[PDB]
C-alpha cells in the first residue's frame, strides 16, 4: 500500500431557513427494483453509496430507465428539489476563452478523469440530505436505504465541486510547468504545449504521475480526441479556428422562431464572417411573439439575406493571438445605423471580427454611434486580450476634433487612425456661436390646443416677413418644431432665429443627424442647406418682441 | 487579539458584484500584491461553497509608481449593519473646512492588524481573473479589517483613538479627522511647519505600530466659490439683452426678487439680434436692483446630516468646469469652477474623473460625506475609462445625465 494524499471536502450547507428533502419514492414495477438493487450493490461495493438506519428521515426520488433499448438498465435519482434547497456555489463557468485571444500550439493531448470524479468525498454532515429508496419487491419488507459519500451525478454543487477539487489539485503542476496550459472540460483535461513533442510527452507522464499522489489514475491509451476538437460551438485547431458549419435553410415561407434561429445564426457567424448584416431581418421581429406566426420577407431583407448567403460561401478562419505584436481595430460603416469591425495583429489575418448596431432613441448622429462601436470594441479587447487595440477609423481627425471640443458631454476615443475609406463620418452642420450680422431674424413660435388638438405655427422678423400657418391633430411641441422649420425655409442661406423652445433646443443642441421624427430630419436637412444659423433662446411669456406668440394664441 | 461580531442588515445577504474586465498589468500587479498578502495571513483561499464576490481593481495613488490593491466595497457598503461606533457619533469637526492646510495621509495599512469576526468573512471574497478567462479566477476572502469596507474605520475607531493620544495631546489646535482609509490633518501652521507635524504625525504613527510617506495638501481657506455676476456694458444689443433676461429669469428662481420687466420692454418688437438698444433709465435701474440682490446669500441654506449631497457638474469647453453640490434644488451648498492640467489637455474623460475626486474630496472635509454624482457623459464611456484615472481609496456613487441642461452657460 502506497499511502495517498486525501481529497479535501467542501463544507455544504442547505440555503438558510430550508430543511432537507423529503419526497416520497414512486411505485416501481419489480423489474425495474431487480435492477436498481443490482445497480446499488455494486455502487456500494465501490464506496458511492452506503447502506444507511431507518433514522434518516430525508427522501430522494430513484427511477429506473432503460437504455436505448438495450439489455441494460440505468438509475437516475431525481435531485431537483434538493438542488432547490442546496446553497448557491461559485460558479466559474461563466464567461468562456474567446478562440481569439487563445495561444497557437504545437500539441494538445486530451486525458480522461471521470474516474478521478468518485474519489471526491462528500461533505459528511451533508450526506444524509442525499438519502434515497429503493422499494421493495410487492411493499413487503421495508425498501432498502442509501445516502451518497460522493457528489451525486445531477445534484447542484457537483460540478462546481469537482472543479474546485480538480483544480486545487492541478494547481502545483501548473505553476511549476509553466510551458504547459491546463483546461477542464467535463471529464477531460486537454493539455497543450508548445514544447519539441519528446518534453512534450514526458510532460503528460509526470502529470499522470502527479495525480497519482491522491490516487487518481488515467486510462493509458490513446485519448479519442485530438486536434481539431469542437468546442462550445467552435472547431478549434493547433494553428486556426472558426465556427462550426454555419448552414442557412432554404425556405418558401419564414416564421417567427425561423427568422429568431437564422438571426442566431447570422449574430455566431459575425464573429469572424466579415460583413454579416441582421438589422433588415431582426426589424421584421418587432412585436411578433408567437412562434408559429408566419412574416412575409421584405425585398429589403429577402436582400440582406442574399447577402449573408454569400459571405457564407465559403469557410474563413480566424488566427490566435500573438503576445509579441499590437492589436488593430477597423471600423466601417455600413448605414442604417450598422457598424462593422475586423481585429488582427497583421494584414488580412484577422484574430476576429464584429459587428455594432445603434441604440434605440429618438434622434443619434454618426459620431456618438462611432464612439459607442468604439467603447464596446475596447472592453471585448480587455476581456479577450487584456488591452485595447489601437483603432483605424473612417472619420478625420479634424472632425473629430471639431466634435468633442463642441459637445456638452464629455467623451474620449483611444489612441487612433483616419483611414480613407468611404463612407466617411462627418459632421453635418454647425450652428453659430454669435448672432449674424446683416442676417435676417426670425421670431418664431407655435402653440396648440391640448383638447381639440389644433394648432398655428409661424413667425415675424425684422423686415416685416411673417407667416402663421394652421396645423390639425398637433401638439405643444411638435408646433414649436414646425416654426423653426418655416423659418429655415423661408430665410436665405444665412439666418438668425429666436425661439423659447426649450424642447426644441434640447433637441438641437443634442447634434442629431438623423432622428425618428420626420419633423426633426426636415429641419436637420434645412441646417444642411444653410450656410449659416444662429439659434437664439428667451423665457416664454416675459414680454420679448419678436416673442409673436399672439399670432398663434387663437 | 480578540474580533467585534459583525452581521448584515436585516433580510439582506452577501453582495454578488460581477468583477469587470482588467487588463493584463492590473492583473499581474493584483497577483503579485494578493500572494504577499497570503503569506502575510491578511486573506485566505477559499472553496467554491462560498458565491459571494465583489469587484477588486488597482491604480496607482497621487504620484507613486507602485500599484495598490483597491476594493469597490460599494455594495458590501450599504448592506453592511450600521456601526454606529462606542463613539455614539463623532459629530463631524467643522473647523477642518477653515483650516489654513489640510494634509490627507493614507493609513489603510493599520487594518492589516486587527482580525475580522470569522463568520463575516465569507461576505468579503472577491476574484482575480484571468485574461480570456483561460484559468479559474484566484478566489479570496479577507482575514483582516480589509480597506474601504465601512465597518474598518469604525471598528478600529477605539485602535486609532488611543493611538493618537499623545501627539492630539501635545497639539490641541491641530485638527484630525478620519474618513475610511484616509486621515485629515488640518492647522494654521506655516506650510514647512505643518509638514513637520506631519511628518513626525507618522513618524510617531509608524512606531506606534504601522505608503504612509505620502502626502496630500489641501487650502480650504483659498477654496472655490461663486456669486451669480451679470455682464457690465456701454452697448447693449437684442441678442444681449436677451440673454440678460433669460440669464435672470433663471435666477429669481433662487432668488426671489428678481425683476426682468423693465428690461424686458426694451426687447418689445421685432428687431434685428445685432442691434443696439439703448437702456431706459427704468431698465437701468432695475438692472441695478438686481446685482444688488445677487451680493445677498441665498435664504433658507442649511445642511441636513440626514440627506443626501448632490453634485451637478458641466464642461464649459476649454478644460472647464462648473460645478454645484446642493441637497435641494436651488439651494446650493458650494459651488466652484475648475480648469486643471494633470494629463488631460486632450482627454475629456480625464479631465472629469479628476475633477469627480476633487469634488469629492471637497465634500469629506466640509461634510464627512461624499456626495451622488450627476455626470455629463455617457454610462458606456464612463463605465469604459474611469478606473484608467482613479487615484482614491474610496469609491462615490453617480448616475448620468443625457439631456443637455439649458443652465450651463448661466454658471461660467
Ligand atoms: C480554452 C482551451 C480549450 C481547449 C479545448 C477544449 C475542447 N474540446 C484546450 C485548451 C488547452 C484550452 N486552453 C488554452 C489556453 C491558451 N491557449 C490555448 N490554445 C489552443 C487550444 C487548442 C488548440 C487546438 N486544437 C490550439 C490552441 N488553449
Amino acid at each position: 500500500m502506497v499511502p495517498i494524499s486525501p481529497i479535501e471536502t467542501v463544507p455544504v450547507k442547505l440555503k438558510p431557513g430550508m430543511d432537507g428533502p423529503k419526497v416520497k419514492q414512486w411505485p416501481l414495477t419489480e423489474e425495474k427494483i431487480k435492477a436498481l438493487v443490482e445497480i446499488c450493490t455494486e455502487m456500494e461495493k465501490e464506496g458511492k453509496i452506503s447502506k444507511i438506519g431507518p433514522e434518516n428521515p430525508y427522501n430522494t426520488p430513484v427511477f429506473a430507465i432503460k437504455k436505448k433499448d438495450s439489455t441494460k438498465w440505468r438509475k437516475l435519482v431525481d435531485f431537483r428539489e434538493l438542488n432547490k434547497r442546496t446553497q448557491d456555489f461559485w460558479e466559474v463557468q461563466l464567461g468562456i476563452p474567446h478562440p481569439a485571444g487563445l495561444k497557437k500550439k504545437k500539441s494538445v493531448t486530451v486525458l480522461d478523469v471521470g474516474d478521478a470524479y468518485f474519489s471526491v468525498p462528500l461533505d459528511e454532515d451533508f450526506r444524509k440530505y442525499t438519502a434515497f429508496t429503493i422499494p421493495s419487491i410487492n411493499n413487503e419488507t421495508p425498501g432498502i436505504r442509501y445516502q451518497y459519500n460522493v457528489l451525486p451525478q445531477g445534484w447542484k454543487g457537483s460540478p462546481a465541486i469537482f472543479q474546485s477539487s480538480m483544480t486545487k489539485i492541478l494547481e502545483p503542476f501548473a505553476a511549476q510547468n509553466p510551458d504547459i496550459v491546463i483546461y477542464q472540460y467535463m471529464d477531460d483535461l486537454y493539455v497543450g504545449s508548445d514544447l519539441e513533442i519528446g518534453q512534450h510527452r514526458t510532460k503528460i507522464e509526470e502529470l499522470r504521475q502527479h495525480l497519482l499522489r491522491w490516487g487518481l489514475t488515467t486510462p493509458d491509451k490513446k485519448h479519442q480526441k485530438e486536434p481539431p476538437f469542437l468546442w462550445m460551438g467552435y472547431e478549434l485547431h493547433p494553428d486556426k479556428w472558426t465556427v462550426q458549419p454555419i448552414v442557412l435553410p432554404e425556405k418558401d415561407s419564414w416564421t417567427v422562431n425561423d427568422i429568431q434561429k437564422l438571426v442566431g445564426k447570422l449574430n455566431w457567424a459575425s464573429q469572424i464572417y466579415p460583413g454579416i448584416k441582421v438589422r433588415q431581418l431582426s426589424k421584421l421581429l418587432r412585436g411578433t411573439k408567437a412562434l408559429t406566426e408566419v412574416i412575409p420577407l421584405t425585398e429589403e431583407a429577402e436582400l440582406e439575406l442574399a447577402e449573408n448567403r454569400e459571405i457564407l460561401k465559403e469557410p474563413v478562419h480566424g488566427v490566435y493571438y500573438d503576445p509579441s505584436k499590437d492589436l488593430i481595430a477597423e471600423i466601417q460603416k455600413q448605414g442604417q445605423g450598422q457598424w462593422t469591425y475586423q481585429i488582427y495583429q497583421e494584414p488580412f489575418k484577422n484574430l476576429k471580427t464584429g459587428k455594432y448596431a445603434r441604440m434605440r432613441g429618438a434622434h443619434t448622429n454618426d459620431v456618438k454611434q462611432l464612439t459607442e462601436a468604439v467603447q464596446k470594441i475596447t472592453t471585448e479587447s480587455i476581456v479577450i486580450w487584456g488591452k485595447t487595440p489601437k483603432f483605424k477609423l473612417p472619420i478625420q481627425k479634424e472632425t473629430w476634433e471639431t466634435w468633442w471640443t463642441e459637445y456638452w458631454q464629455a467623451t474620449w476615443i483611444p489612441e487612433w487612425e483616419f483611414v480613407n475609406t468611404p463612407p466617411l463620418v462627418k459632421l453635418w452642420y454647425q450652428l453659430e456661436k454669435e448672432p449674424i450680422v446683416g442676417a435676417e431674424t426670425f421670431y418664431v413660435d407655435g402653440a396648440a390646443n391640448r383638447e381639440t388638438k389644433l394648432g398655428k405655427a409661424g413667425y415675424v422678423t425684422n423686415k416685416g416677413r411673417q407667416k402663421v400657418v394652421p396645423l390639425t391633430n398637433t401638439t405643444n411641441q411638435k408646433t414649436e418644431l414646425q416654426a423653426i422649420y418655416l423659418a429655415l425655409q423661408d430665410s436665405g442661406l444665412e439666418v438668425n432665429i429666436v425661439t423659447d423652445s426649450q424642447y426644441a433646443l434640447g433637441i438641437i443642441q443634442a447634434q442629431p443627424d438623423k432622428s425618428e421624427s420626420e419633423l426633426v430630419n426636415q429641419i436637420i436637412e434645412q441646417l444642411i442647406k444653410k450656410e449659416k444659423v444662429y439659434l437664439a433662446w428667451v423665457p416664454a411669456h416675459k414680454g420679448i418682441g419678436g416673442n409673436e406668440q399672439v399670432d398663434k394664441l387663437v | 487579539i480578540e474580533t467585534v461580531p459583525v452581521k448584515l442588515k436585516p433580510g439582506m445577504d452577501g453582495p454578488k458584484v460581477k468583477q469587470w474586465p482588467l487588463t493584463e498589468e492590473k492583473i499581474k500587479a493584483l497577483v503579485e500584491i494578493c500572494t504577499e498578502m497570503e503569506k502575510e495571513g491578511k486573506i485566505s483561499k477559499i472553496g467554491p461553497e462560498n458565491p459571494y464576490n465583489t469587484p477588486v481593481f488597482a491604480i496607482k495613488k497621487k504620484d507613486s509608481t507602485k500599484w495598490r490593491k483597491l476594493v469597490d466595497f460599494r455594495e458590501l457598503n450599504k448592506r453592511t449593519q450600521d456601526f454606529w461606533e462606542v463613539q455614539l457619533g463623532i459629530p463631524h469637526p467643522a473647523g477642518l473646512k477653515k483650516k489654513k492646510s489640510v494634509t490627507v495621509l493614507d493609513v489603510g495599512d493599520a487594518y492589516f492588524s486587527v482580525p475580522l469576526d470569522e463568520d463575516f468573512r465569507k461576505y468579503t471574497a472577491f476574484t482575480i481573473p484571468s485574461i480570456n478567462n483561460e484559468t479559474p479566477g484566484i478566489r479570496y476572502q479577507y482575514n483582516v479589517l480589509p480597506q474601504g469596507w465601512k465597518g474598518s474605520p469604525a471598528i478600529f475607531q477605539s485602535s486609532m483613538t488611543k493611538i493618537l493620544e499623545p501627539f492630539k495631546k501635545q497639539n490641541p489646535d491641530i485638527v484630525i479627522y478620519q474618513y475610511m482609509d484616509d486621515l485629515y490633518v488640518g492647522s494654521d501652521l506655516e506650510i514647512g511647519q505643518h509638514r513637520t507635524k506631519i511628518e513626525e504625525l507618522r513618524q510617531h504613527l509608524l512606531r506606534w505600530g504601522l505608503f504612509l510617506w505620502m502626502g496630500y495638501e489641501l487650502h480650504p481657506d483659498k477654496w472655490t466659490v461663486q456669486p451669480i455676476v451679470l455682464p457690465e456694458k456701454d452697448s447693449w444689443t437684442v441678442n444681449d439683452i436677451q440673454k440678460l433676461v433669460g440669464k435672470l429669469n433663471w435666477a429669481s428662481q433662487i432668488y426671489p426678487g428678481i425683476k426682468v420687466r423693465q428690461l424686458s420692454k426694451l426687447l418689445r418688437g421685432t428687431k434685428a439680434l445685432t442691434e443696439v438698444i439703448p437702456l431706459t433709465e427704468e431698465a437701468e435701474l432695475e438692472l441695478a436692483e438686481n446685482r444688488e440682490i445677487l451680493k445677498e446669500p441665498v435664504h433658507g441654506v442649511y445642511y441636513d446630516p440626514s440627506k443626501d449631497l448632490i453634485a451637478e457638474i458641466q464642461k464649459q469647453g476649454q478644460g472647464q468646469w462648473t460645478y454645484q453640490i446642493y441637497q435641494e434644488p436651488f439651494k446650493n451648498l458650494k459651488t466652484g469652477k475648475y480648469a486643471r492640467m494633470r494629463g488631460a489637455h486632450t482627454n475629456d474623460v480625464k479631465q472629469l474623473t479628476e475633477a469627480v475626486q476633487k469634488i469629492t474630496t471637497e465634500s469629506i472635509v466640509i461634510w464627512g460625506k461624499t456626495p451622488k454624482f450627476k455626470l455629463p457623459i455617457q454610462k458606456e464611456t464612463w463605465e469604459t475609462w474611469w478606473t484608467e484615472y482613479w487615484q482614491a481609496t474610496w469609491i462615490p456613487e453617480w448616475e448620468f445625465v443625457n439631456t443637455p441642461p439649458l443652465v450651463k452657460l448661466w454658471y461660467q
